[PDB]
C-alpha cells in the first residue's frame, strides 16, 4: 500500500 | 524530555537528540528500522520555555534521500512537545514534492501527525 | 544554486549555506540583520534532484530564539527552489507558538513565502 | 450517511443535511447550542462517490457572525466523511481572521477535526 | 465589493454573488467557460466587517462534480477581500480527494490563491 | 478559556 | 498538461 | 507595526 517513505514504507515498490 | 525515541500513528520512528543550545538531530525510519529505509532529519526547538503549562515549540525537516533511494521530496513538522505522563509532540506537517511548473500547484499536501513515547 | 543570501516579501533575509550532504545552515534575520533579530536555521535538501526539469524540494525551520530575545515559537518553511536567472524559493510555512492545553487548537498558523536573489 | 448531527472533540456540534444535488446546508453551534452561538454553515460534497471503499470528499464554511455576534472570520473545514458502525468525518480547516495589509501575513490558522455520530 | 467576475493565476474564473445575509453563491470555471467545466459554488462572508481597514473574511467550496464529470474531490478556499483601486481576494486552499484508509495522510493538497478584477 | 465560536464557546468574554 | 478542474483544465485527459 | 521575528521585527514590542 505504501511507497512513500512518509506512510511508513519498509520495502520499495 | 524531548530526547529519545517516538512513535507516530503510521508506524515511522523518530529517534532525536535535543542540544542545550536548540537544536534537534537524529534519524527517521520505518517501523523495521532497516538501512534503506533511514533517513537525516534537523531542526530546532524552543530551549527555553515559558513555566506557565505551555508546550515548547519546535520543528525538524525530512528530505526524502539518502545512500540507497531518493523520493525528491522533503516534509517539515512544526508542532509542539508536552510534558507528562503521557507526553507527546502534536505535529501539522507539509510534505513538498520537486515538480515541473505546470504541477507547482499540487506539490504540497499537508497533514498532522501525534508522537507518542510508546508504541 | 541555493548557498547565498534569499529575501522575501515581508523583509526578511535567508543567509544559506548548502552543503554536499543535503545540509542547509544559516541564518534568518531582519532587513537590518541586527543582532538581536537574527536566529539560527537548519534544514535539508533533496542533493540529487530530478533531471526534467522540476524543482529541488527542501524544508528548514527556525525557533525563534537566540541569545537576546525568545518568541517561545517556531516556523518551518517547506517547498522547492526552481532555478534560472529569475532562481525563487517557493515556500508555505508552518509558525507554531508554544500554547495551553485550551489554546493548543490555535496554536499554528499558516502562510506561504516566495524567496529571490534580489530585493 | 452524511445528514445529521456530528459531535467534534471541541466541544461543537454540526448539525447538517445533504441534499441530493451536492448541497450541504445546516447550523455549527456549542454544546449548549443557545440562540447566541448558532451560525449558519453552507457546503458542497461528493453526491457520487467512487464504489471502490473511499471516502466521500467534502467541505463547507462558517462565517463567524449571527444575528448577535460578529468574530470577523471564517472556518472552511475540508475532509471526507468515512461510512461504518464508527462512521467519522476528518478534516483539516482554515481560519481567517479580517486584518490590516500589516497583519495579513499572520491572518490564517490551521488545524484539524475529527468528527463522529456520538458525544 | 465581492459580487461579481474574479480571475485567478492558474487560468480560473470565479464568478460570484454575495448576498445581503452573508452568502456566496456562484459557479468556479476555466478561462474559456464551457459548460464542462463549470462547477457549482457556496460559500460565507462577513457582511459586517470591521471600520479600522480590515480585510472581509470569507471562504467557500467546491465540491468538484457537475453533470458532465466528476474528480471525486472538493476544494474549499479561505482568506478575505481587500477593497480598493486593485481589489483582491488572498486565499489559501485545501485540496482533499476522496481516499482509501490507507491513503489517508496523502488526501489533502495546500496551496494559495490571489483572485483581482482584472485577469 | 475559549473566547472564540471555534473551540465551542458559550460565553462572550 | 492540467488534468484536474482546479488547475483550469477545459479537455479531458 | 511587526511585533514577530518573523515579519521582519527590528525593535522590540
Amino acid at each position: 500500500r505504501c511507497c512513500h517513505p512518509q506512510c511508513g514504507a519498509v520495502e520499495e515498490c | 524530555g524531548i530526547t529519545g525515541t517516538w512513535y507516530n500513528q503510521l508506524g515511522s520512528t523518530f529517534i532525536v537528540t535535543a542540544g542545550a543550545d536548540g537544536a534537534l538531530t537524529g534519524t527517521y525510519e520505518s517501523a523495521v528500522g532497516n538501512a534503506e529505509s533511514r533517513y537525516v532529519l534537523t531542526g530546532r526547538y524552543d530551549s527555553a520555555p515559558a513555566t506557565d503549562g505551555s508546550g515548547t515549540a519546535l520543528g525538524w525537516t525530512v528530505a526524502w534521500k539518502n545512500n540507497y533511494r531518493n523520493a525528491h521530496s522533503a516534509t517539515t513538522w512544526s508542532g509542539q512537545y508536552v510534558g507528562g505522563a503521557e507526553a507527546r509532540i502534536n505535529t501539522q506537517w507539509l510534505l513538498t514534492s520537486g515538480t515541473t511548473e505546470a504541477n507547482a500547484w499540487k506539490s504540497t499536501l499537508v497533514g498532522h501527525d501525534t508522537f507518542t513515547k510508546v508504541k
